[PDB]
DNA sequence: TCGAGAATCCCGGTGCCGAGGCCGCTCAATTGGTCGTAGACAGCTCTAGCACCGCTTAAACGCACGTACGCGCTGTCCCCCGCGTTTTAACCGCCAAGGGGATTACTCCCTAGTCTCCAGGCACGTGTCAGATATATACATCCGA
DNA sequence: TCGGATGTATATATCTGACACGTGCCTGGAGACTAGGGAGTAATCCCCTTGGCGGTTAAAACGCGGGGGACAGCGCGTACGTGCGTTTAAGCGGTGCTAGAGCTGTCTACGACCAATTGAGCGGCCTCGGCACCGGGATTCTCGA
């Protein structure tokens, strides 16, 4: 199970994801990778905003799901 | 100053078709098409905001224009791919 | 027989209002409850949401198709615990009757009942007979035809929405237009000798000796148990040019298995596939093939294995492939 | 959860547009003779039609945050096919 | 016992329904029909009454407007009764 | 006193100028105050239009063995796609031709 | 001195309503006095003549009441307004009679 | 709150054209929405000519210019005229 | 400064020829010859009537390129390639 | 030995390498006359741009192509191949020209 | 079922010109505030959309029958196509001239905006007569002999 | 050409519901004044259109032979028009329920607007290679036995 994280630039990334896990985990996770703060990540998926707090099989993100992510205008 | 969609036409080809390329004429047709379905979507939500009695072009007009204009399943592409877009332009 | 606007039959309203008098009225006469209107929700399913019990008692000892599909392919166990009725989800797992059953989204009944005593209780461990012949001779052709005029039946133009009979000359079943409508309708298949045997007793004889147990046969009795098509959820994208089969003959056989024809080649990277959040009926129980049901469909005649065959919901899956789903009435893996 | 609530769907109506109403229909067209085979078709171009409207009466619709398709957004979806139609507004 | 051969009822009827305006579609099927094609665009739809009679009153203008080339398609193949042949090509030629 | 001047294109991921299909929503009267997400969902759906349209004319040329798209292969890609020829169904490509095609009968 | 515009020049159109409707249907930033008093005269002479040959459809009618089917045949037969109400649908307006020589025996 | 219409200035046509015809209520519906199409016809012309000659006003001329272009031959030879005379009968007083 | 008179004919017999097998003609009439120029006649004044009142309101004398595409788009016969 | 095409044949190949083709079919001098001397009962002493002539034959061949691809329809309707003077009436009067 | 000849396509080599790139420049997109109002939302009211039931009744439907003609086959001819030879003007190159298209500067008159005043048309009634509705009568038309 | 059944047109009673007319009022139209700029008008540059002359050859024109298709005629079956009995929902009235259209009031977030800024796009030029063109050898149609 992994999801395609895609920035503003184009460049997309591959990262481990539970099934049953909610948006704060794989957001921090995203650290690990790029070093992008999760106060500010702001992932995108299907036209929603998928804030914090929801899990992720609610918005129905199966596997190799391609995402988004847009930063605020203040570090990108 | 002449406008022409030619400098972002071709970004969209470089995107689209890493190595090809496209002729004046076709970069005059391509403008062409850019700007008639342009018009055509302005013109339907001029349209549609004075069928409402309203005075403002929202997104909501947009989307509903070109589910009018674009057939098939050309209209569900293309409101997928303006509601990602305007999703990460008021996301910012 | 009579019938509402709506689909709804005699039982159908009879079960929806839950008058009880006129269900063992209807039951008694010898309706047939395994019955579905324009939607597809049978009298269990009106009776299960509506909240009755005897009704669904005089179903259950009447031989009623329980492992039936709804509207969106809801089994009655969804509705039963969607509407949260306990005794009835209870009487609905003394029969059995695949209690992990899945909806066209995927959510088994169990993502419905948002109650503990549900989720504590589910997880424990015919009309006109249209004769026509597929590709038989000319005598042969007569010989159905008089046989359909003396059965009080017609002869339609290869095929309607009417036929339930299908006659192959040979024992293995060919792979032209007539089978697969008659295959994905789920028609009777019969070797031509049901006709030799009609022809010496000039009356009807039974289609189970006479029926192939292959694919059609596993298609006829997933018509009879009221299961969905095969290609239910399942998305399909024409491309290129086909000289085989015509992309129109493809069309016709993807608009016969209920699935719907993907106008535009589905990008796996774009939102448009991966929102689709539909399932496949028939894909294997626990593999990787019910979440992404999205197919590009191609001859295989140039384009060989791109040593890729699904990324993400999209699955590029050849003509031959197609054939032999058809064939064995399974989505086989990739 | 769910909808709590079947959704009682109508199909198969095109048959109420019945062969003695194509047939009239013709005849108000000067038709004289009409094959047998053409009802279907009639029907099925009737029901293209009506599709590639209501299509439009409904996007109408759906934008004005309505739920009863009114006669004013009908003419409208038919005046954008260039099928105006006098005396609905 | 005294029978208009055929084509004498046609033409009197093809004389009577092009001098009268009234609906040719009866009304309550064509709504059950509308009412079954636009299920598919959305759910719960309601329609004014006034909306299925502007619905109908250019749907079967239409269908007229079709049936007159229709016509004179057939005519152009040198035939009397109309084929789907006719109204496929006539479809074909309006750009449909 | 300002910070970085990130362009409304790039914020919103997609190539065609939001700021020109702005400025050319607003000067051509067909309202009287157009919306801030109305230029860039009409940006992204001209920018999808132009994708698709530009796709099937480089799949046509590829077929062509060129590179350099033309007239002609923009109408062999629009003429070829359903929806797109329903969408251009009045529209004559300049120096695009037409489908090669012959009829069935016409063909001994 | 409430002398209108619309008998200024001799009209039965309003020129003020249509000088309020090229105001508010935003046509253009600006719009000038003698175009409302020209296009209340070209909708006023569009109507003087539709309206005279459906007078004189419903009189060679037989009728005093212009109805939906006289318009229809006032529309369809003049040879300029089937060009420019070519693809307009007049409700109830029914078809012209007219019959093929074909199908006459 | 309520709807505009030219039921009045169309009566008003009427009875100077036919002075012993009346109208009826459905036909009366049917010049209302004529007139609101032709209106939209000559003025939705008129936006596209101001726009093609980059004007920001609809003067007399690009009312004419649309009326020549939609209308079909002789209706707009006449129409033109009567748009002429109307104008000079309007500057004049 | 010129007078031109009788320049349909310059549309020849192969010209029409050409256009029918483009189309996907196989075999033509001797009298498409004469019926095709006529229809040509006739497009080409319906579009030329309204290019040159399209130039007669903007105050020119030179059809341009541009008024052609407009008079094409009004009839519903867009052209594209030449606005630019 | 005098090697002489089928009647029909040579016209395949024709359509062939005709429908592959971009150019325009008419010659341009003939109908930049034509176009001159029918703008000239409109406006005399009329300028043409140059892209403009171009423009409408661009237009015009395009137009005499969709009426011929609709015509030969009519033909192949009537069970002919040839394409007949009352074909292109009747594909003009069903398109809405001569109604 | 075979033999000579024409057209299509692929590979390799050459060369004019247009597509992609770079640089100077400028004006339009961006950002930052600031203020007015358009519409999102909550709330209330009323009406028309939906649903049902009862009764009548005219149209839809199935079936039997006759025949009109759609289609297939045959024969005739004629005219359109393929081809060779004569013709001719479209086209390319070059040169010249000037009419008008585009631009800029100046100005002024026309139209938006605002305040005020007023009466014309729309909602609401209300009286009334013209086309339908039925009844009776006469003329022209179709079918059979 | 004549006789009988019937569709169609025409004259008359009554009749009723939609059309023509009267009235309150209020909101949109008209007057008057002011301010600003959009467009009319004059002058200027050049460029882009028009016109002409010379040579070439490829498309156009014309004559001719032939065969393939357009068209007329005839036969056959079959499928469609037509009439009759049956039925079956369409349609109209009467009532009931309420979901949602429509109007009203708050307010707040969004968009117009102005000032300062800068960098992305646009015009000018500059170069090189994808593509047009030509020649050679090896696959498909096509005529013609």
């Amino acid at each position: 199970m992994q999801i395609f994280v895609k920035t503003l630039t184009g460049k997309t990334i591959t990262l481990e994801v539970e099934p049953s896990d909610t948006i704060e985990n794989v957001k921090a996770k995203i650290q690990d990778k790029e070093g992008i703060p999760p106060d500010q990540q702001r992932l995108i998926f299907a036209g929603k905003q998928l804030e914090d707090g929801r899990t992720l099989s609610d918005y129905n993100i199966q596997k190799e799901s391609t995402l988004h992510l847009v930063l605020r205008l203040r570090g990108c | 100053r002449k406008e022409s969609y030619a400098i972002y036409v071709y970004k969209v080809l470089k995107q689209v078709h890493p190595d090809t390329g496209i002729s004046s004429k076709a970069m005059s047709i391509m403008n062409s098409f850019v700007n008639d379905v342009f018009e055509r979507i302005a013109g339907e939500a001029s349209r549609l905001a004075h069928y409402n009695k309203r005075s403002t072009i929202t997104s909501r007009e947009i989307q509903t224009a070109v589910r009018l204009l674009l057939p098939g399943e050309l209209a569900k592409h293309a409101v997928s791919e303006g509601t990602k877009a305007v999703t990460k332009y008021t996301s910012a | 027989g009579h019938m509402n606007h709506r689909g709804e039959t005699l039982l159908h309203i009879a079960s929806i209002k839950g008058d009880i008098p006129s269900v063992e009225y209807l039951l008694q006469n010898g309706s047939d409850p395994n019955v579905k209107d324009h939607a597809g929700w049978t009298p269990l399913h009106e009776a299960c949401n509506h909240g009755h019990l005897k009704v669904v008692e005089l179903l259950l000892q009447h031989k009623a198709l329980v492992n039936t599909t709804g509207y969106q392919n809801d089994s009655p166990l969804h509705d039963a615990a969607k509407n949260g009725h306990v005794d009835i989800v209870k009487l609905l797992l003394s029969y059995g009757a695949s209690r992990n059953a899945v909806n066209i989204f995927g959510l088994r009944p169990v993502d419905y009942t948002d109650d503990e005593s549900m989720k504590s209780l589910l997880l424990l461990p015919d009309g006109p007979l249209v004769l026509i012949g597929s590709g038989l001779s000319s005598e042969q052709q007569k010989m159905l035809s008089e046989l359909a005029v003396i059965l009080k039946a017609k002869k339609y133009t290869e095929f309607d929405s009417t036929v339930t009979h299908v006659v192959v000359p040979g024992d293995a079943v060919q792979s032209t237009l007539k089978c697969m409508l008659g295959i994905l309708n789920g028609c009777w298949i019969l070797k031509f000798e049901w006709v030799k045997a009609c022809l010496r007793r000039k009356v009807c004889e039974q289609e189970e000796k006479y029926e192939i147990p292959e694919g059609p046969r596993r298609s006829r009795l997933n018509r009879e148990q009221l299961l969905p098509k095969l290609f239910d959820g399942c998305y399909f994208y024409l491309w290129g040019t086909f000289k085989h089969h015509p992309k129109d003959n493809l069309i016709k056989l993807v608009t016969a298995g209920g699935g719907q024809i993907l106008s535009r080649k589905p990008k796996p990277d774009s939102d448009v596939t991966q929102t689709i959040n539909t399932v496949a009926y028939h894909a294997r129980p626990d593999s990787d093939q019910r979440f992404c049901t999205q197919y590009i469909i191609y001859e295989d005649l140039c384009n060989y294995h791109p040593e890729r065959v699904r990324q993400g919901k999209v699955w590029k899956a050849p003509s031959s492939w197609f054939i032999d789903c058809v064939m064995s009435f399974e989505l086989l893996p990739l | 959860g769910g909808a709590k609530r079947h959704r009682k769907v109508l199909r198969d109506n095109i048959q109420g547009i019945t062969k003695p109403a194509i047939r009239r229909l013709a005849r108000r067209g000067g038709v004289k003779r009409i094959s047998g085979l053409i009802y279907e078709e009639t029907r099925g171009v009737l029901k293209v039609f009506l599709e590639n409207v209501i299509r439009d009466a409904v996007t109408y619709t759906e934008h004005a945050k309505r739920k009863t398709v009114t006669a004013m957004d009908v003419v409208y979806a038919l005046k954008r096919q260039g099928r105006t139609l006098y005396g609905f507004g | 016992p005294h029978r208009y051969r055929p084509g004498t009822v046609a033409l009197r009827e093809i004389r009577r329904y092009q001098k009268s305006t009234e609906l040719l579609i009866r009304k309550l099927p064509f709504q059950r029909l509308v009412r079954e094609i636009a299920q598919d665009f959305k759910t719960d739809l309601r329609f004014q009454s006034s909306a299925v009679m502007a619905l109908q009153e250019a749907s079967e203008a239409y269908l007229v407007a079709l049936f007159e080339d229709t016509n004179l398609c057939a005519i152009h193949a040198k035939r009397v009764t109309i084929m789907p042949k006719d109204i496929q090509l006539a479809r074909r030629i309006r750009g449909e | 006193t300002r910070a970085k001047a990130c362009t409304r294109s790039s914020r919103a991921g997609l190539q065609f100028p939001v700021g020109r299909v702005h400025r050319l929503l607003r000067k051509g009267n067909y309202a009287e105050r157009v919306g801030a997400g109305a230029p860039v969902y009409l940006a992204a759906v001209l920018e999808y239009l132009t994708a698709e349209i530009l796709e099937l004319a480089g799949n046509a040329a590829r077929d062509n063995k060129k590179t350099r798209i033309i007239p002609r292969h923009l109408q062999l890609a629009v003429r070829n796609d359903e929806e797109l020829n329903k969408l251009l169904g009045r529209v004559t490509i300049a120096q695009g031709g037409v489908l090669p095609n012959i009829q069935s009968v016409l063909l001994p």
